[PDB]
């Protein structure tokens, strides 16, 4: 169905070092395809998925010039933000920027976003209209004024609504074999007690892509969440994901419970049940 | 400056079979700021040439990383992840539970 | 494909 | 690659002028026209994002991104529009501009009442060294560089009085006095008539 | 505005050439361009926050640009060659002006790198009279100034009347003529006209001067020819009214 292209930027000040650490990564959906690290020797934007390796040298010079230019802007941001909040020159601070566009199952534009955070907290963000700004506090208001005066929303809207989608679509085609694949979860149940009256049933989903998934425990066909624990979805390291959900049941009652697995990668939901 | 301690998951890439090549993963997430120390451990002793993914972050700005290494699990060898971070008074060790 | 050529400073 | 017609354009005051540029790379998204007076830096006139038309006073810039063709029109052209015009473009990954080679525009001023007249003129120091001034001629007349012998002749330039409003063309020729002088000076070119004798 | 130095440079090939630029304070983008005559500009390099961002237009070999601080950039050529002759412009800007493709230009450095300084000559300068004929029925003041024999073509001509530079009534040629086989190794010629009311030329107390600034050798340059070192210099000719 729907898709995303997102860029994540992190920049960390290091008083006593020559420069901030700048890290940038790009994703299409749940798949990372580029990175840049200011401390790495290449001083280059680098490929991280097989499909972008296809791009010619112009693409790579352009992408490396732009990320380097981004790192410079974040470097001055760290210094001006430090002044705005009257912070000591001795501490490490952080700036983070995230932007991207969403596209529907018809691959046409849904949504754009462009957000900025200082020390892990919202600083300034482009609203849904892509014409105005939301500013968290008064330091950010000064910035909003400046960015409004400079017509910055306008630039980003042209990119978010046009260029971003155009490239996302191009990536979807060129990486279709992996970006447009879907890997069904492989599933199983696991069983463990405590002494007498209690036991734990744990339902596993392994090797699935994309990462969105719903794991539901029912007792007697009744959607019941009371005492149900879902671990955060986790990367396998090979491009797929894993997740489990557990219930702690009165022991003897194990046969009543059922695990439901939903994933666009499989044609109908699965039901698993403890069988010994 | 507000701070969030990391959540930690230790696990293998493929279901573990003794004597078979696999990858041991330590996934840390939910943390801020991003300076973090993660070691993979075998019987208490740190494994050399661990790799990690490229730093990214979530909707709430908190960071995440995956550390990982080839390993061949065994009956007796204990494996663990050790994580240190400004919010921890002491490094936090989470041992690998096969069943988990 | 990154936005560019660059972004304004805060 | 930006392709631009160089070739001097000479138009009469009041005329519409059309300049244009062709390009080859579809990633150019920003298109600019600059004007540059002889011996000075370029001055931005007009800028376009997308395809489209922008008007500003006597100027219109247009962009047809599917023909990869861009143009600038100047209506009701003035003597002070005389300059080289350069188009420039770029995309979105660098502030690097790619320029066309430029087109030279001469806008000939309107002359109220011609009084074409050619005068002989002697050196202040000494004598014998001499030069001919053809002046007060209309801006229909055109003047020809001699490839013949070694006689030297400057193209026309326009003199502008101000406060008291008077304009006149003038040109100049000379050669050492191997006695072929003022009459034979325009076996090159000449339109209208008056003289010394 | 943007301050570039030097305005003019004439040098022999083999020398190091250093071109300088001071951007407008507060601007954090600096661009260096080059323009060859009868053509367009081409970007050599630009900087943001003193860091080079795009240098794709920088020649492979003898060219080097730096920006040690926000107020200063240099571009160096070592060793220089004749083909490096050009006007070099420096420009500076800010993000918000760059979003509208606005950029502020220096006045440029005009660089002539020559094969041999033995070819360099300053201009000889003559003024000529109003013609007898022209004065009565026209009733305005005619005069022409000629600058002859100069090389290279780095010349600024200007008319002075009394103690004051004058623009009204003035027209000098946009381009210098060559006394040539059209073979680059030529010397050049330039004219200018000046007119005021006939009452001026004929009668009064009328200080009248055609002035030409030539750029040539500096004091660094060695010279051993019998004739005067063709140094950077002003040469002039003048005239008083009612004078056969």
């Amino acid at each position: 169905g729907s898709h995303s292209m997102r860029y994540f930027f992190t920049s960390v000040s290091r008083p006593g070092r020559g420069e901030p650490r700048f890290i940038a990564v790009g994703y299409v959906d749940d798949t990372q395809f580029v990175r840049f690290d200011s401390d790495a020797a290449s001083q280059r934007m680098e490929p991280r998925a097989p499909w972008i390796e296809q791009e010619g040298p112009e693409y790579w010079d352009g992408e490396t010039r732009k990320v380097k230019a981004h790192s410079q802007t974040h470097r001055v941001d760290l210094g001006t933000l430090r002044g705005y909040y009257n912070q000591s020159e001795a501490g490490s601070h952080t700036v983070q920027r995230m932007y991207g566009c969403d596209v529907g199952s018809d691959w046409r534009f849904l949504r754009g976003y462009h957000q900025y955070a200082y020390d892990g907290k919202d600083y300034i963000a482009l609203k849904e209209d892509l014409r105005s700004w939301t500013a968290a506090d008064m330091a950010a208001q000064t910035t909003k004024h400046k960015w409004e005066a400079a017509h910055v929303a306008e630039q980003l809207r042209a990119y978010l609504e046009g260029t971003c989608v155009e490239w996302l679509r191009r990536y979807l085609e060129n990486g279709k074999e992996t970006l447009q694949r879907t890997d069904a979860p492989k599933t199983h149940m696991t069983h463990h007690a405590v002494s007498d009256h209690e036991a734990t049933l744990r339902c596993w989903a392994l090797s699935f892509y994309p990462a969105e998934i719903t794991l539901t425990w029912q007792r007697d066909g009744e959607d019941q969440t009371q005492d149900t624990e879902l671990v955060e979805t986790r990367p396998a390291g090979d491009g797929t994901f894993q997740k489990w959900a557990a219930v702690v049941v009165p022991s003897g009652q194990e046969q009543r419970y059922t695990c439901h697995v939903q994933h666009e990668g499989l044609p109908k939901p699965l039901t698993l049940r403890w069988e010994p | 400056m507000i701070q969030r301690t990391p959540k930690i998951q230790v696990y293998s890439r493929h279901p573990a079979e003794n004597g078979k090549s696999n990858f041991l993963n330590c996934y840390v997430s939910g943390f801020h700021p991003s300076d973090i120390e993660v070691d993979l451990l075998k019987n208490g002793e740190r494994i050399e040439k661990v790799e990690h993914s490229d730093l990214s972050f979530s909707k709430d700005w908190s960071f995440y990383l995956l550390y990982y290494t080839e390993f061949t699990p065994t009956e007796k060898d204990e494996y663990a992840c050790r994580v240190n971070h400004v919010t921890l008074s002491q490094p936090k060790i989470v041992k690998w539970d096969r069943d988990m | 494909y990154l936005g560019g050529p660059d972004f304004p400073t805060i | 690659e930006v392709e631009q017609d160089p070739g001097p354009l000479s138009v009469p005051e009041g005329a519409i002028v059309s300049l244009n540029c062709t390009y080859s790379n579809s990633a150019f998204q920003y298109f600019m026209w600059y004007r540059q007076y002889s011996r000075k830096g370029p001055e931005l006139l007009m800028y376009t994002y997308s395809s489209g038309n922008k008007e500003d006073g006597r100027f219109t810039a247009q962009v047809d991104k599917s023909s990869k063709y861009i143009s600038l029109f100047i209506r009701d052209s003035q003597p002070s529009d005389s300059a080289t015009y350069l188009c420039a473009m770029r995309g979105d990954s660098s502030y690097k501009l790619i320029f066309g080679s430029g087109t030279r525009l001469l806008v000939r001023p309107d002359i109220q009442n011609p009084d074409p007249a050619v005068y002989q003129l002697r050196d202040s120091k000494s004598s014998d060294k001499s030069v001919c001034l053809f002046t007060d001629f209309d801006s229909q007349t055109n003047v020809s560089q001699s490839k013949d012998s070694d006689v030297y002749i400057t193209d026309k330039c326009v003199l502008d009085m101000r406060s008291m409003d008077f304009k006149s063309n003038s040109a100049v020729a000379w050669s050492n006095k191997s006695d072929f002088a003022c009459a034979n000076a325009f076996n090159n070119s000449i339109i209208p008539e008056d003289t010394f004798f | 505005g943007v301050i570039q130095s030097p305005r003019h440079e004439v040098t022999e090939m083999g020398q190091q050439v250093t071109l300088r630029c001071k951007p407008i304070s507060g601007h954090d983008y600096l661009f260096w361009y080059r323009q060859t005559m009868m053509r367009g500009l081409e970007l050599l390099i630009y900087f943001n926050n003193n860091v080079p961002i795009d240098d794709s237009g920088m020649p492979e070999d003898r060219f080097s640009a730096k920006m040690p601080n926000a107020s200063f950039s240099t571009l160096k050529i070592q060793p220089s060659e004749p083909r490096d002759s050009a006007v070099y412009f420096c420009a500076s800007s800010l993000w918000e002006k760059l979003a509208k493709n606005i950029q502020y230009f220096g006045a440029g450095t005009r660089l002539s790198v020559l094969e041999d300084l033995k070819n360099v000559f300053p201009p000889e300068v003559a003024v000529f009279e109003p013609s007898e004929a022209e004065i009565s029925h026209t009733q305005k003041a005619t005069l022409v100034c000629l600058a002859t024999g100069f090389y290279p073509d780095h010349v600024e001509l200007s008319w002075w009347v009394n103690g004051k530079e004058v623009h009204s009534g003035v027209c000098t040629d946009p381009q210098p003529l060559k006394e040539q086989p059209a073979l680059n190794d030529s010397r050049y010629a330039l004219s200018s006209r000046l007119r005021v009311s006939a009452t001026f030329w004929q009668d009064p107390r009328n200080h009248f001067r055609c002035q030409v600034q030539f750029y040539g050798l500096s004091e660094n340059d060695e010279w051993t020819q019998d004739r005067a070192k063709p140094v950077t210099q002003i040469v002039s000719a003048e005239a008083w009214g009612r004078a056969d």
